[PDB]
RNA sequence: GGCUAAUCCCCCAUGUGGACCCGCCCCUUGGGGUGUGUCCAAAGGGCUUUGCCCGCUUCCGGAUGGGCCCGCGUCCCAUCAGCUAGUUGGUGGGGUAAUGGCCCACCAAGGCGACGACGGGUAGCCGGUCUGAGAGGAUGGCCGGCCACAGGGGCACUGAGACACGGGCCCCACUCCUACGGGAGGCAGCAGUUAGGAAUCUUCCGCAAUGGGCGCAAGCCUGACGGAGCGACGCCGCUUGGAGGAAGAAGCCCUUCGGGGUGUAAACUCCUGAACCCGGGACGAAACCCCCGACGAGGGGACUGACGGUACCGGGGUAAUAGCGCCGGCCAACUCCGUGCCAGCAGCCGCGGUAAUACGGAGGGCGCGAGCGUUACCCGGAUUCACUGGGCGUAAAGGGCGUGUAGGCGGCCUGGGGCGUCCCAUGUGAAAGACCACGGCUCAACCGUGGGGGAGCGUGGGAUACGCUCAGGCUAGACG
């Protein structure tokens, strides 16, 4: 079975490209808390059809290019900002502990 | 607010119990009513009962105690010796069937909360379920 | 802590730190003599003991103790050296083994002698 | 090693009369029927209160040298009783009595333990029919131990036999005295052996 | 090829023999396919020989090959009777 | 001093100018058909294709250009050809490339 | 420069079939089918000789082996906080068995990072192994799996397969030959030499067994392997005697001078018989092969042992190595003399300066025993990095205070989903090791056979209490 994942659309920049944000819960190994851990997928979108925001499934496929190895199912639902706001605050907070 | 409701009702009970109370008042759930079912199945408690107190429902829980003892220190025993929380926030404990304790080797319980209700340790053994680790009493 | 402090920062494994840099974990290690002193004790204690600043094969020069009653080491004495410290004396973490290459046994030992190089007598 | 020298100092040191030498244990030539005080300079001394250790180590001593097993053998022994199912002092008692040099003096054919080790080392010993020569063989329940045909004709096999005419045997073992044969029926309980010793002490010897 | 042979197994002066179905390209007792039997040469049990009859008729029916020792290890146990 | 499987390293020299020869000949022979195909000389075009190709396939009988890479290589020219005759038209000679 | 053969190379033909362009159908990434067009096949040899055997060619499938890709897991330093130009993506190409920014043209400006990028340091990884009640900590030697490397660096050729340890090329360092022009070489294969080091082996035997390559076979090769040798390095088995033997020799040590101790210990008495000396003397070895049959099934026959005259069996047969540490407390074992803060001991506490159970010797004792000690290292105890399982008023530890970002955590009620959670079924979890049972070397170590396991992950189905999410509602928190 090929790996079926579901994240957020969050960079719609790249050509036929998408960036897709993947969460994951699960226990910790040694401290049992459920801790949620997150990973960026580069998928294929070869008609541009999926835009900042929106949820969709990915799907292991044969490899595109050098870290794109993944191409987009369909579409869970429609664009959401708020997961995008979250990732980019977390991005933008980056700026601020340099020196 | 109460960032855990029902390590504060267990805490409650065990504040309540160690100054030999009559009954506790403690902020009426679904949930904690299904607990107190387990406790006054098993014993622990005379039993409980919804109440209202100003405009918000409550629950009544009635305490158990043993007979008066002599010499010294005639406060009765205890008949909830302990009872503690394991599955708190930030720490969640989901045990398989068989990874549920015995509890002091069978004379104490524990109770789980699994996909076939609100159950004891050997309630959900015979049932053959497991899921979140709520409190040991004893 | 809490359990999220645990998540995020953990726990420290403690490391010990070696008694005997003698390099490459060695058990022993041969040196060569290069002052061949008499240090005296601390506190409690009073008396002259035998030390000898060795030259390691280890790149190390440190000092170690002469144990015995008496001891044959001039300044060019090549002798092999192995953990073991002499706490009345600070600063000496190491003890010549009696027996090799330049150091002999201590003559007449009868009581401990493996410890001190001294082969077993004639017949008795 | 076996420990090869003075028995009866161990007679003395253990404060129980112990049987290294078969008779003169039995006849009051023991050293410990005229001698109970332990050996060496300081033996008729005032003694002090011993240690917790030096209690279990003492019946330990004792139990290991009843039956004369070397300290390697004997952890060896313990720790295969350990890892079995069942109580660790009464299963390793059944080890050390199925131990064939012991099986031999428990049979009679030997009048001690360290005889009879001397009689299985040459050979003198069968078991089923084949000659064994080793002390550390198991005996399993069942197992004829028979005396070698070729050393039936021995004066000492003579004597041992002779006197055992008459005299019983351990529950758990039989003898045909005409045959000079005897039989391993089953391993024995801890009530089949008088031994004075404390298991639990030697357990919590090693527990440490 | 794929090859039906032996592996040792036992001691020093006391061998003990896999029939075995291996590559042939591997050492010896390195990791085979399966084990289809086992083999004692100096006979020291009532069974020092047993072969997995219609395991090593698959294997040579998909095309494996018996080392002249495994070849009569099996035609002793019935391997290519065909009566 | 040495054994004489230095004769193995002189077979591979022999088929090493064998190899060479055939290739060099195959890319040569491509180029001409691409040239008549950009040009518009369908007739010849095809009829050159035709030598490559079956240059292609002696060379895949043995060991030089084994496997499909053959394959891959009547494909890119077959493909190549048929395209540039499509600026042009008429395909003339009506050789490898099917109606 | 010249002659020549082939299972060497080439051309044409035959097109079972396959390859490719294009079209159609099914299927859904480049899978399968179909039509026209085009393109592609081959090698002979041996006999028991016109019939078989070893082969050859094209194609489909199996089997085995592998390539590539993806989820998750994999040490330390944040006294490394920003990294990136083939960088991220696209289009078109080149390349490979195959995807790919692998490589290259052109275009777009992206990609990664406190969920620790980048940098630095360290390190083959695992099955396992050591320890530990467990969780965990430590480790990856032998054996098995995968990786990487072959003096350092780079590169292609040949081939099903190599970027090739005992193949090739170039640069560098090194050694050797040298007519000074130029060449040869590569133990991290077995053994051995040398250097370093506290320290690690024979320049041994054999193709008999197992396995590998070539060959129809005979057979050839195999420092793979099977054995032997050396080293208490480890584990296991065994010996240096057994029984009798004085109110107790001598010597030696204490002493109240009565005696006490070494001690049944010895000498002795009787008995067995380690070593050795003879004789017998293996299993491992029945296949390939040959004959019959049918070169099959089946039957029969013959050859072949390095270890090795070893194991083992029988007879004969001598009382015949014991050492090392410790004895103040922890910790089992005490006296005498010598020494006088000297000489020395010591893991920690500590002992010695006149009468030391602590130094040194003696007698005696304790502990182990072909070993005993020491040093080094790992886990343990250590709940002393505390998930299980700790703490912060005065013992080490609450930030000087606030505002607040990310993050963590979240009152009551109903419903949808089923992500966490839970359940069932199933796949996977190589062998060895570990556990249990039986069995083979006289036991054991060692080994064989069988049994049982197991988290995790994949798949199918199910549960919805709790956590999650979405939709709605409430007012006890909060705000107004
Ligand atoms: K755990
Ligand atoms: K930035
Ligand atoms: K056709
Ligand atoms: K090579
Ligand atoms: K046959
Ligand atoms: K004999
Ligand atoms: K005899
Ligand atoms: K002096
Ligand atoms: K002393
Ligand atoms: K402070
Ligand atoms: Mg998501
Ligand atoms: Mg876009
Ligand atoms: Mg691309
Ligand atoms: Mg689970
Ligand atoms: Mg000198
Ligand atoms: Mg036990
Ligand atoms: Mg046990
Ligand atoms: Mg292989
Ligand atoms: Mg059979
Ligand atoms: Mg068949
Ligand atoms: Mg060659
Ligand atoms: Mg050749
Ligand atoms: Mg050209
Ligand atoms: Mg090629
Ligand atoms: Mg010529
Ligand atoms: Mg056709
Ligand atoms: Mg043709
Ligand atoms: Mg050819
Ligand atoms: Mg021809
Ligand atoms: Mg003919
Ligand atoms: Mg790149
Ligand atoms: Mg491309
Ligand atoms: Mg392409
Ligand atoms: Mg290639
Ligand atoms: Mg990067
Ligand atoms: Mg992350
Ligand atoms: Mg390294
Ligand atoms: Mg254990
Ligand atoms: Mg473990
Ligand atoms: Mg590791
Ligand atoms: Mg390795
Ligand atoms: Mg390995
Ligand atoms: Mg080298
Ligand atoms: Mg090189
Ligand atoms: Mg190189
Ligand atoms: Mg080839
Ligand atoms: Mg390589
Ligand atoms: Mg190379
Ligand atoms: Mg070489
Ligand atoms: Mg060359
Ligand atoms: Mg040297
Ligand atoms: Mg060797
Ligand atoms: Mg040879
Ligand atoms: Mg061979
Ligand atoms: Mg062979
Ligand atoms: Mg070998
Ligand atoms: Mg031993
Ligand atoms: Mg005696
Ligand atoms: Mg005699
Ligand atoms: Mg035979
Ligand atoms: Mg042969
Ligand atoms: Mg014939
Ligand atoms: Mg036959
Ligand atoms: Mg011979
Ligand atoms: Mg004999
Ligand atoms: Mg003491
Ligand atoms: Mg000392
Ligand atoms: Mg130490
Ligand atoms: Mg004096
Ligand atoms: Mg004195
Ligand atoms: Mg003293
Ligand atoms: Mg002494
Ligand atoms: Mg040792
Ligand atoms: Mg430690
Ligand atoms: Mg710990
Ligand atoms: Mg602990
Ligand atoms: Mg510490
Ligand atoms: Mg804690
Ligand atoms: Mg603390
Ligand atoms: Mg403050
Ligand atoms: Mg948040
Ligand atoms: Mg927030
Ligand atoms: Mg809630
Ligand atoms: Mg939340
Ligand atoms: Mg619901
Ligand atoms: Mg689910
Ligand atoms: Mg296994
Ligand atoms: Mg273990
Ligand atoms: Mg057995
Ligand atoms: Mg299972
Ligand atoms: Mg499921
Ligand atoms: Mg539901
Ligand atoms: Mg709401
Ligand atoms: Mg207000
Ligand atoms: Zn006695």
């Amino acid at each position: 079975p090929k790996k079926v994942l579901t994240g957020v659309v969050v960079s719609d920049k790249m050509q036929k490209t998408v960036t897709v944000l993947v969460e994951r819960q699960f226990p910790h190994p040694l401290y049992g808390k459920v801790i949620k851990r997150s990973k960026k997928y580069l998928a294929h979108d070869p008609e541009e059809k999926y835009k900042l925001g929106d949820v969709v499934e990915i799907i292991e496929s044969r490899p595109i290019s050098k870290r794109k190895r993944f191409r987009v199912l369909r579409l869970v639902e429609s664009g959401r900002m708020d997961l995008v706001e979250k990732y980019l605050i977390r991005r933008q907070n980056y700026e601020s502990l340099s020196k | 607010m109460l960032t855990d409701p029902i390590a504060d009702m267990l805490t409650r009970i065990r504040n309540a119990t160690r100054v030999y109370k009559e009954s506790t008042d403690v902020p009426a759930s679904r949930f904690k009513e299904e607990i107190l079912r387990i406790l006054a199945r098993e014993g622990f408690i005379k039993g409980y009962e919804r109440v209202d107190v100003d405009g918000k429902p409550y629950l009544r829980v009635y305490l158990k105690y043993g007979p008066r003892r002599q010499g010294p220190d005639p406060r009765p025993e205890q008949v909830i010796h302990h009872i503690r929380r394991i599955s708190k926030p930030g720490r969640r404990v989901y045990v398989g069937v068989k990874e549920i304790p015995r509890v002091r080797r069978g004379l104490g319980i524990a109770i789980l909360s699994t996909s076939k209700g609100v159950l004891t340790d050997r309630e959900a053994r015979k049932l053959g379920v497991g899921g979140e680790l709520i409190c040991e009493v004893w | 802590p809490t359990i999220n402090q645990l998540v995020r920062k953990g726990r420290e494994k403690v490391r010990k730190k070696s008694k005997v840099p003698a390099l490459k974990g060695a058990p022993f290690r041969r040196g060569v003599c290069t002052v061949v002193r008499t240090v005296t004790p601390k506190k409690p204690n009073s008396a002259l003991r035998k030390v000898a600043k060795v030259r390691l094969t280890s790149g190390y020069e440190v000092t170690a103790y002469i144990p015995g009653e008496g001891h044959n080491l001039q300044e060019h004495s090549v002798v092999l050296i192995r953990g073991g410290r002499v706490k009345d004396l600070p600063g000496v973490r190491y003890h010549i083994v009696r027996g090799v290459y330049d150091a002999a046994g201590v003559k007449d030992r009868k009581k401990s002698r493996s410890k001190y190089g001294t082969k077993k007598p004639k017949e008795a | 090693g076996r420990y090869i020298g003075p028995v009866c100092r161990l007679c003395r040191r253990e404060g129980v009369k112990l049987y290294l030498k078969g008779e003169r244990c039995y006849s009051p030539k023991c050293a410990m029927e005229r001698r109970p005080y332990p050996p060496g300079q300081h033996g008729q001394k005032r003694a002090r209160r011993p240690s917790d250790y030096a209690v279990r180590l003492r019946e330990k001593q004792k139990l290991r040298r009843i039956y004369g097993i070397s300290e390697r053998q004997f952890r060896n022994l313990f720790e295969e009783a350990s890892k079995k199912k069942g109580v660790t002092g009464s299963v390793f008692l059944g080890l050390l009595e199925s131990r064939l040099d012991n099986v031999v003096y428990r049979l009679g054919f030997a009048v001690s333990r360290r005889q009879a080790r001397q009689l299985v080392r040459h050979g003198h010993i069968t078991v089923n029919g084949r000659r064994v020569d080793l002390p550390s063989y198991r005996v399993r329940p069942g197992d004829e131990i028979a005396v070698a045909e070729k050393s039936r004709n021995l004066e000492l096999i003579r004597q041992n036999l002779e006197a055992m005419k008459g005299r019983k045997v351990g529950p758990w073992l039989s003898l045909d005295v005409e045959g000079m044969k005897g039989k391993f029926l089953r391993l024995p309980d801890r009530e089949d052996l008088a031994l004075p010793v404390n298991e639990q002490l030697v357990i919590e010897f090693y527990s440490r | 090829m794929v090859k039906i042979r032996l592996a040792r197994f036992g001691s020093k002066h006391n061998p003990h023999y896999r029939i075995v179905v291996t590559d042939a390209r591997r050492k010896r007792d390195g990791k085979y396919i399966e084990k289809i039997g086992y083999y004692d040469p100096r006979k020291t049990t009532p069974d020092w020989l047993k072969v997995d009859v219609e395991r090593a008729r698959y294997w040579l029916s998909v095309g494996a090959q018996p080392t002249d020792t495994a070849r009569r290890l099996l035609r002793q146990a019935g391997v290519f009777r065909q009566e | 001093r040495n054994l004489s499987a230095l004769k193995r390293h002189r077979q591979s020299l022999k088929r090493r100018l064998r190899n060479k020869a055939k290739k060099s000949a195959i890319k040569t022979l491509s180029k001409k058909a691409i040239q008549l195909a950009q040009e518009g000389k369908a007739e010849e075009a095809l009829k050159i294709m035709r030598k490559a190709e079956s240059l292609i396939d002696k060379a895949a009988k043995g060991s030089t250009l084994h496997k499909n890479a053959a394959a891959r290589r009547k494909s890119r020219l077959m493909r190549k050809v048929r395209q540039l005759l499509e600026a042009a038209g008429a395909p003339l000679i009506g050789g490898g490339l099917s109606a």
